[PDB]
Protein backbone atom coordinates (compact mmCIF):
# COMPACT_ATOMS: atom_id res chain seq x y z
CA UNK A 1 0.00 0.00 0.00
CA UNK A 2 3.02 2.65 -0.20
CA UNK A 3 2.12 4.45 -3.47
CA UNK A 4 4.48 4.91 -5.69
CA UNK A 5 4.13 7.86 -6.77
CA UNK A 6 5.50 10.84 -4.06
CA UNK A 7 3.30 13.43 -2.79
CA UNK A 8 3.03 17.12 -3.62
CA UNK A 9 4.56 19.76 -1.70
CA UNK A 10 2.64 22.38 -0.66
CA UNK A 11 3.70 26.15 -1.26
CA UNK A 12 3.59 28.26 1.94
CA UNK A 13 1.20 31.55 1.84
CA UNK A 14 2.42 35.18 1.50
CA UNK A 15 2.61 37.32 4.93
CA UNK A 16 0.91 40.64 4.55
CA UNK A 17 2.95 43.54 4.51
CA UNK A 18 1.48 46.17 7.52
CA UNK A 19 1.81 49.79 6.30
CA UNK A 20 1.05 52.75 7.91
CA UNK A 21 -0.88 56.37 6.58
CA UNK A 22 0.03 59.58 7.73
CA UNK A 23 -1.93 62.43 6.73
CA UNK A 24 -1.81 66.02 8.32
CA UNK A 25 -4.78 68.25 9.47
CA UNK A 26 -5.45 72.03 7.86
CA UNK A 27 -6.55 74.10 11.09
CA UNK A 28 -7.49 78.07 10.01
CA UNK A 29 -5.28 79.96 11.45
CA UNK A 30 -6.78 83.02 13.65
CA UNK A 31 -8.15 86.62 12.55
CA UNK A 32 -7.43 90.25 14.17
CA UNK A 33 -8.47 91.63 17.34
CA UNK A 34 -9.67 95.24 17.34
CA UNK A 35 -7.89 98.13 17.55
CA UNK A 36 -8.02 99.69 21.00
CA UNK A 37 -6.14 103.23 21.08
CA UNK A 38 -4.94 104.03 24.35
CA UNK A 39 -3.07 107.10 26.25
CA UNK A 40 0.72 105.94 25.96
CA UNK A 41 2.71 107.69 23.15
CA UNK A 42 5.08 105.07 21.58
CA UNK A 43 8.10 104.16 23.10
CA UNK A 44 6.50 103.36 26.32
CA UNK A 45 4.10 101.38 24.77
CA UNK A 46 6.29 99.80 22.71
CA UNK A 47 8.91 98.56 25.82
CA UNK A 48 5.69 97.23 27.53
CA UNK A 49 4.50 95.11 24.57
CA UNK B 1 -2.81 95.31 33.41
CA UNK B 2 -4.90 95.05 30.45
CA UNK B 3 -8.45 96.29 32.17
CA UNK B 4 -6.66 99.02 33.86
CA UNK B 5 -5.14 99.91 30.00
CA UNK B 6 -8.91 99.75 28.53
CA UNK B 7 -10.00 101.53 31.79
CA UNK B 8 -7.42 104.27 31.91
CA UNK B 9 -8.89 107.68 30.69
CA UNK B 10 -7.67 111.69 30.41
CA UNK B 11 -8.54 113.00 33.25
CA UNK B 12 -10.06 116.66 33.88
CA UNK B 13 -7.96 118.41 36.51
CA UNK B 14 -10.21 121.21 38.20
CA UNK B 15 -8.57 123.59 40.86
CA UNK B 16 -10.81 125.20 43.37
CA UNK B 17 -10.15 127.98 46.15
CA UNK B 18 -12.13 127.75 49.21
CA UNK B 19 -12.34 130.17 52.18
CA UNK B 20 -13.78 129.66 55.29
CA UNK B 21 -14.78 133.41 56.26
CA UNK B 22 -17.30 132.99 53.15
CA UNK B 23 -18.24 129.15 53.78
CA UNK B 24 -18.93 129.72 57.74
CA UNK B 25 -20.42 133.49 56.55
CA UNK B 26 -22.89 131.86 53.87
CA UNK B 27 -24.84 129.32 55.73
CA UNK B 28 -27.79 129.11 57.39
CA UNK B 29 -29.42 132.30 59.73
CA UNK B 30 -27.42 130.46 62.57
CA UNK B 31 -24.49 131.72 60.33
CA UNK B 32 -21.49 134.22 61.75
CA UNK B 33 -18.30 136.19 60.67
CA UNK B 34 -15.35 133.90 60.64
CA UNK B 35 -12.84 136.65 61.95
CA UNK B 36 -14.64 138.33 65.49
CA UNK B 37 -16.66 135.10 66.26
CA UNK B 38 -13.00 132.65 66.65
CA UNK B 39 -11.31 136.28 68.55
CA UNK B 40 -14.38 135.84 71.20
CA UNK B 41 -14.34 132.33 71.36
CA UNK B 42 -10.52 132.18 71.87
CA UNK B 43 -10.73 135.61 73.90
CA UNK B 44 -13.33 134.20 76.58
CA UNK B 45 -12.95 131.07 77.84
CA UNK B 46 -16.73 130.16 77.46
CA UNK B 47 -18.76 127.22 76.20
CA UNK B 48 -19.57 129.14 73.36
CA UNK B 49 -19.55 127.57 69.38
Amino acid sequence: GQPLHLPIYATPADPKALLSAAVATSQGGGKLPESFISLWRFPHMLENA
Amino acid sequence: EDAHLKQEQRALEVERTVSLAQVYQSLGEKSFALKDKIEALLQGDKETS
